[PDB]
Order: C-alpha cells, then structure tokens, then sequence
C-alpha cells in the first residue's frame, strides 16, 4: 500500500489528478489478478496422499 | 558521612572506571565513521546563532560538541595536540586510543589483570612497534626528483578522506608547489586561502606570484608596468607633532593659520623622501587619509591601505624587499620588482593579482565552491595537507600507508609477546589487535567485509612481504608502492605515541570527583 | 551497462522538472506538453521549447526567447556539487 | 555589439519580474549600460 | 548467499540522509511556484 | 479563515508560513478592512470621522490620508 | 511527520541494539556474584513497609527489583 502511495506522490507532482491515479490502479489490479489466475494450476486432481504434501509445503512457509 | 557536600557526583572502583571506557566508546564511535577515504562527513549544528559546519576532521568535531565526561576531554585534548603538532591523523588517534581501552576492558574483565599490569604491557609493546616502524622508513630528499614525487603521494593520501577526494588528482600539484616555493622555511602564514562562490571544486588554480584582495586609489590607474613595491610600517595619519603629550598655545590666530599649514607640509615632506626611491607602488599597513593620497597621483605611485598583519610579511617576501620605516637612507632596503600589477576580478569582488616576482617564499591558494560549507572544508582540507607536506621538508622519513603501517607494527608486537612471561603478555597481544582495528574500520566504511581483507593482509605480511596493503577500489590486497600511498614517519609516530599515552591515563583512574558546577 | 548507468536514467528525468513546472504554473497539462516535447525534440536538434504566450510548444528562436549558456551551465554544476555535499552527511550532532 | 541579440535576451531574462510589462524601454537600458564598457578579454565587467 | 559477506550496522545515517532530502525538497516546493514567467512573488 | 493551517510540517521554519488561496483571501480582507472607512467619507454627502489616541485627544479627519496614517495596520499588504 | 503521539519513546537504530545488549549486562552482572558456593547474598530494599529481604536465588532478586527495560524483562 505504501509502495502505491510512493509512486502516486511522484505522479501528483507531475500534475495528474488524484482520481486519474486511482482509476489507473483499479484497472491495473484486475489485470494482475487475471494474469496470475491463468498461471496457477489445480492440485485437486491429486489423491489424499499427495494433498497432505501440499499442506506441508505452505505450512513451512508461514512458520 | 558526606564530607564533599551537596550535589557532588563521585564514582569509585568499578563505578569510577567503565565511566572512562564508555566515554571513549561514545567518543570513538563518533569519529569511527569518518576514518578512511570512504568515510562519511559529520554535520555539527550549534545550539545558538543557527550555524552549521560540515567537517571530516576528528579534532574539529570533538571541540564543537560539548562533553561533560572527564574522560571524553582526554580524547578531545589528544585530538588537539595531534592537530597542533601535525594537523593530520586526529581521527586515527581518537580511534586508536579508544581501541586500546576496548581491548583493556576485556583484559580486566575476562582475564582479571590489574590495570597497572596492562600499562607495563603497552610499554614493552610500544617500544617494539616504534622500532619496526623506524626500520620500515625510507630515506628521502637525497634526490630532488624523488623528493617532489613523494610529496605528491602524501597529498593524495590526506585528501582521500576529504571531500576533495574526487578532484585531489589535480590538487596534488596545487599543494606540492606551495611547499617547494617556501625554500625550506616552514610556515602556513605565507600561504593565503581565499573563498569564492561559484564554479566547481576543480576550478581551483595555483597562483603564480602573490594575490591579495585590495583596492587602488581613486585617481590611481589599475595597470602599471614594472612597478616598484614597498611596504611601510609607519602609517600616514595626524601625529600631533612628535612626542604626543602636547597642545598648541595660540596667542593670536595670525599664527594659527600658518600653524595648520605647517602640519600639511610635514606629511608633504615625508612623501618627498618616499619619492626619492622612484617607486610606482606604495603599500601601507593602515588606512590612508585623503590628503597624502593626492600626492601619489602627481608622482604616479599606487596606494594600498588597510593591510593585515599577515599581509605585510606575505607581500614583502614575494617581492623580496623589506618593510621601510624611517625612509631616511635610500641605499638601504633595496626593493624588488613586479612584472604585472594589473588587478583581476574573481566573482563579484576584484582581486589584486601579481605576476613575475623575484621570490615565491609566500603563496596564495584560490578556492571555488558552491556553498560556504564546502569552502569551510576546502580550507581545512588543504590546511591538513599543507601541514604534513611542510613537516615533510624538515622530517624526511616516510612510511607506507593504506593500513600497511599499522599491520607492520603489529608484527613485531606478536614476536616479542612470546618471550614475555606472566599475565602482562595478554596486554601485549591486546596492543597488536588494537593496531588491527584501524585497517578493519577502513574496510567497514568502504562496504567490504573486514574479516576477509584483514585476514588476507595479516597472513601475507608474516610470509615476509611487507609491501602488501589494502585496496578499497578493487576490494582486494594490492601493493602500496604501485598505488602510490606514502605517509610521513612523523605522522604515524605521533599517532602511536599519543594514543598509547592517552589510554595509560584513563587506566590509572580509580576515582572521579566532580565538583559542583558554577 | 552498469549501476552508474541506472543512476544516469534518474539524472535525465530529474531535469524534466523545469519544463513540468512551466506547464503547472501556466495551467497547462504537463504530460500533454512533454508528450509533444519528446516527439518534437527528437527530430529538432534545438530551439524547441515551451512558450508561455502561445500556451503550447513552438520554436523559441522565432519567439526570440533566449538565455545565456552560463546560466544553464552553472545551474547544473552548482546543483551537482550541492547534492554531493548533502549525501555525505551521516548524522547531525548538537554543538556549541 | 548586437541590438537584436542583447535586447531580446535581456527582456527574456526578466521573465516573471514586475518590470516585464515595463521591459519595453528597460531592455535597451540594460544593454546600453554594458555596451559603454567594451573589452576583447571578456572581463567580468564590474557593475560599480 | 545469505549469512555471509557482511551485515550493515548503524542504519541511522540511512534515515538521516532521507530526513535531509525530504527537508530539502520541502523548501524547493515553495520556490517552485515562482519558476517561469507564470511564477508569483513571495512576500516575507 | 476556517481553521488555521498546520505549522511548518517538514518545512522547519521558525515563523508562520501559509500557502494557497488563504493568502490572497487575507490580502483582500486587508484592503476591505481599510476601505470601509474611506468608503463612507467619499463625496459631498460623506461624513467626518473621529480618531482617538486614548490620551484624551480626538482627531477629526475626513480624508483617508491622515486616517490611514494614524491607524496602525500591521498587515503586510494593508 | 510524527505518526506517534506525545511522550512516545522509540529507538529505530543503533541506540536500540545498544540498549538491548547493555540492558542484559546489568542483569547478568547483578546475579554474576551469586553463582557458586562462594557467592554472596544480595539485599533488597522494599519501597514500602521497610521490609528487607536477603536471598541468594536470582528469581526473587529479578522479580523484586523493578526493571523498565524490555531486554531485562526477558
Ligand atoms: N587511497 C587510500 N587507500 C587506502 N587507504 C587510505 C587511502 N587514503 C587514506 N587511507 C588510510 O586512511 C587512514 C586515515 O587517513 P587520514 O584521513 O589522513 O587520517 P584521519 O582519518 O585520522 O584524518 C590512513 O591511516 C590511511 O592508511
Ligand atoms: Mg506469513
Ligand atoms: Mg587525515
Ligand atoms: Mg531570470
């Protein structure tokens, strides 16, 4: 969030209206989510034996 | 029972000490970041008048910052003494003297050594360190070519830590030629430094002849060819009559009119004796009245007034003449000659420029900068560089710098530490590790790992090669003879001697008695 | 091809504040002018600039607008020497 | 000495100064002041 | 790749340089409105 | 007008500095405060005004030359 | 811009790492002389009722003596 505000301060000094800055972030947010959604894959095809492995993978990262 | 009184702070034993150790750590950490060519400058803001100063010198930082710690003033005074006797290395003295206490802090703590026993360890360690540093020195001045080249390498090393480090390549010749023109006489009164706003730092040029900011008389022309220069100690002013202590007794005003006219003829006859020399230029120490000034126009004599005490000797040595007082005998006080007296202008203030004089015994340095904060440092940057180059004329012994000198002295300390029986041998090895703290900080301020550079430099010297050193540009070990890093022996000797004696004082303090402030 | 080159990219963009300020003080859009500035200054070697009377981009030589070289040269030199002196301050200590 | 280059550069250097509207007769004023002192050595032209 | 080489200490100068730039740019913002023929006078 | 602005944020000034339209609004009020005096004194139908020095003496002055001279105005634009 | 309220002490820099290590030094040096059979007992001066307590155990000494340093509370 602060990174978005740091890049917005540079655009405000250039004379851009703040609403035009917020309108660009809303359109760019949906383009990033739709791009990452196509790259990921579905792990639900695996059985319960492999499904436990994916739970161990994301556990060690949050710890 | 409290004998001392009210509001008397006193610390004893482990409370008295550790007040001196924390004091040296707090003082040493301030100048720790200023050590080396990659060091960072420190800004000092005064509590009054809102005056700020940017300085890289460890001595000027400790003098401005108020310190109520009695042990802090110990490191402040040695920074002034190092600045008084030499003028360079004041930061290294404060750091090295602080590292001696940091190592001795663990000696009394971990190894349980008496403080006086540690003092006996530094006495045997400093004796072997000065002997190894003396043998590593190389004789100089036997050849005029090698003597001039060594002075260029010294100026590049001193200015490396200064903000001048970018332009110091062109400034090595600026500070070198000023010392050679002194003809062996060591003084900084003969070197003038003028601050100018505008331009860039590298626009600073060397002055051929002597340049001093003055102004010509009202009716006097600016440019005179082959003008004769004379300096007069006496001032042209109303003298009363002779002995002072008198006043005129006027019975009738008929003699009063001719009385004031007689005073006008006295200064007129004094200029007539000055005109017997045939000088085209005259210089006075103090303000000249308008009456004697008009006598110089008809005789074609330039006039310079309000000359500072330092400007009298600076100008007299460049021209070759001497200051004239009585003017009576024309044969005495033979006068020099200047080729071009024409005045130039640098910035908004015109500067009087001289060229083609007989002697270069005095010099003038012109400096240009964007702000006064740079000009304040530019004067102190050359003042520290010209001080070492001036002391190098009388003291020709020089040693290799760049962290190599501290490592060579530590090699002889570890050699004699094995033959010293008792608990004082641990204090001897502590002095060797304290000498390794100076090259360690050089790598820390440069952004390079200190454990890798010091270990490679320490093991390389024990192999018999004493020419190895630290290269901060490539971040590796390089030869000091190829890089051209040379420092005077008087510089390194003053750092080891002052730091070893300063640490000895604070280790002898078992009590601190603070009287009530006034 | 170096980290010094990446710094020079910010050095060129820092000089754009002068033409940007001319548009902001005149009410015109800065980007709309700079978009026209980048296109016209590519083919034209010089004299292309912002004119406050016509409110747009035109030839400054035909409009007689001119400035000495010492004004712009000293402005770049004195600015670079001041930034070097500011970035060397690692702390501020109270003194007497 | 060029009346075209010096006057147009003097009025442009005024810019936002309050004398920009008065620059009609003021632009030749600053030009003719410097033209009275001419030198080939490009001296600083003291303003005293 | 981590845990090796060196670790940066005394990071306050990193903040001091930021405090000096932010304070200097704040002064440049008031004078910025006076740039160009459309600039305005500053009464002090 | 409205609420006072913050005092030197990141600006580090010892005095007071206000920016924006608040300066031009106070500059108009400076000329409007001194005008309301001179206004009613204009024309043959105008009426004189009396200024008091608090020392017991009064001053009757119709024109705004002496009125503005006697009245102390500390506003820079006033 | 100060986001924190008035009378809020914070150290984001070397002063924090220095106060954290030195804060544990005074705690370690207090119970240092109490380690071993040759150690000496410590005296506790109560702020109320003037009740003196002498104990060699470091648990009572650290809990009785007020410590505002978070490095000491650990
Ligand atoms: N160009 C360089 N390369 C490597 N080391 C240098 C260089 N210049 C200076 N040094 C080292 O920095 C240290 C401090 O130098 P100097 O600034 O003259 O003293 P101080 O920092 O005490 O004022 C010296 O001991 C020297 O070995
Ligand atoms: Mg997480
Ligand atoms: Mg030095
Ligand atoms: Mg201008």
């Amino acid at each position: 969030a602060s990174a978005l505000l740091d890049q917005a301060l540079e655009l405000i000094q250039k004379g851009i209206h703040p609403i035009k800055i917020a309108n660009g972030f809303d359109e760019a947010a949906k383009l990033a989510i739709s791009k990452l959604e196509e790259t990921c894959d579905d792990i639900s095809a695996s059985n319960d034996e492999l499904f436990r492995d994916f739970l161990l993978r994301a556990a060690k990262t949050s710890l | 029972v409290q004998i001392f009184g009210d509001q008397v702070t006193e610390e004893r034993a482990e409370n008295a000490r550790l007040s001196a150790f924390v004091g040296a750590i707090a003082v040493g950490d301030l100048v720790k970041s200023t050590l080396g060519p990659k060091g960072m400058d420190k800004l000092l803001q005064s509590a009054s008048s809102n005056t700020c100063m940017v300085t890289n010198d460890g001595a000027t930082i400790l003098k401005s910052i108020p310190l109520d710690n009695p042990a802090a003033k110990v490191l402040v005074n040695i920074s002034k003494v190092q600045d008084d006797e030499v003028g360079d290395g004041t930061t290294s003295v404060t750091v090295l003297s602080a590292e001696l206490l940091r190592e001795a802090e663990k000696l009394i703590d971990q190894s349980k050594i008496h403080p006086q026993t540690i003092i006996e360890g530094y006495r045997l360690a400093s004796a072997a360190a000065l002997d190894a540093l003396t043998k590593a020195a190389v004789d100089n001045s036997h050849d005029k070519t090698m003597f001039r080249e060594d002075l260029i390498h010294i100026a590049k090393t001193t200015l490396s830590s200064k903000i001048l480090s970018q332009d110091k390549d062109h400034f090595a010749e600026l500070a070198t030629n000023a010392i050679l023109r002194l003809k062996g006489s060591t003084n900084l009164e003969h070197i003038q430094i003028i601050k100018i706003l505008g331009g860039k730092l590298s626009d600073s040029f060397l002055d051929e002849g002597f340049i001093l900011a003055k102004k010509f008389g009202n009716n006097q022309p600016k440019r005179i060819e082959n003008a004769k220069i004379l300096i007069a100690n006496t001032t042209l002013d109303t003298d009363k009559v002779k002995i002072f202590g008198t006043k005129f007794k006027v019975d009738s005003t008929a003699k009063l009119a001719q009385l004031e006219k007689a005073e006008r003829e006295k200064m007129k006859n004094k200029i007539a004796k000055i005109s017997k020399f045939g000088i085209n230029t005259f210089i006075n120490r103090q303000l000249i009245y308008d009456y004697p000034e008009q006598l110089f126009t008809d005789l074609g004599i330039n006039s310079i007034e309000h000359a500072d005490f330092e400007g009298v000797e600076r100008l007299a040595l460049v021209t070759g003449g001497e200051v004239v007082s009585t003017f009576d005998e024309p044969s005495k006080c033979k006068l020099g000659e200047c080729d071009v007296i024409e005045e130039i202008m640098l910035g908004e203030q015109p500067f009087l420029k001289f060229s083609g004089c007989k002697a270069g015994e005095a010099c003038t340095i012109v400096l240009r900068g964007a702000t006064d904060q740079t000009l304040d440092e530019a004067e102190r940057s050359l003042h520290d560089a010209l001080s070492v180059l001036s002391q190098t004329t009388k003291e020709t012994r020089t040693v290799l710098g760049g962290g190599c000198a501290e490592m060579v002295m530590s090699k002889a300390v570890d050699t004699e530490a094995q033959n010293i029986d008792g608990k004082k041998s641990l204090a001897v090895e502590a002095f060797a590790r304290a000498l390794r703290q100076l090259p360690t900080i050089l790598a820390d301020n440069a952004g390079f790992d200190s454990s890798e550079l010091v270990s490679k430099l320490r093991s390389s010297i024990y192999n018999g090669i004493s020419t190895s050193g630290l290269d901060l540009n490539n971040g590796t070990i390089a030869d000091m003879r190829q890089l051209g890093i040379v420092e005077s022996y008087k510089l390194k000797r003053a750092v080891v001697s002052s730091a070893s004696e300063a640490a000895e004082v604070l280790l002898r303090v078992d009590n601190i008695i603070r009287a009530r402030p006034r | 091809e170096g980290v010094q080159a990446f710094i020079w990219q910010e050095f060129a963009s820092a000089l754009e504040v002068i033409p940007t300020t001319l548009a902001e003080n005149a009410g015109l859009n800065s980007i709309k002018v700079v978009t026209e500035l980048r296109s016209k200054h590519e083919n034209g070697e010089l004299n292309d600039g912002i004119s406050v009377r016509r409110s747009g981009t035109t030839n400054t030589y035909e409009e007689h607008i001119l400035q000495p070289v010492l004004v712009s040269t000293s402005a770049i030199t004195l600015a670079s020497e001041c930034v070097k002196s500011i970035l060397r301050i690692d702390d501020i200590a109270f003194s007497r | 000495s060029d009346r075209e280059q010096l006057v147009r550069a003097a009025s442009t250097s005024l810019s936002s100064k309050i004398v920009s509207q008065y620059s009609s007769f003021l632009a030749p004023l600053a030009v003719d002041s410097v033209l009275k002192i001419s030198d080939e050595n490009s001296k600083n032209v003291d303003l005293n | 790749v981590p845990s090796n080489a060196t670790f940066k200490n005394k990071e306050k100068p990193q903040e001091v340089r930021k405090a000096n730039i932010i304070a200097a740019r704040s002064v440049a913002d008031a004078i910025r409105t006076s740039l160009g023929p459309k600039g305005m006078d500053k009464m002090i | 007008q409205l609420f006072n602005n913050s005092r030197s944020d990141t600006l580090f000034l010892g005095g007071e500095k206000i920016s924006g339209d608040d300066i031009r609004n106070q500059n108009v009020l400076a000329t409007m405060a001194v005008a309301n005096v001179v206004k009613s004194s204009l024309g043959p139908v105008g009426l004189d005004k009396m200024l008091v020095d608090d020392i017991g003496d009064f001053t009757v002055t119709n024109d705004g030359a002496t009125i503005l001279s006697l009245l102390d105005v500390q506003h820079p634009a006033g």
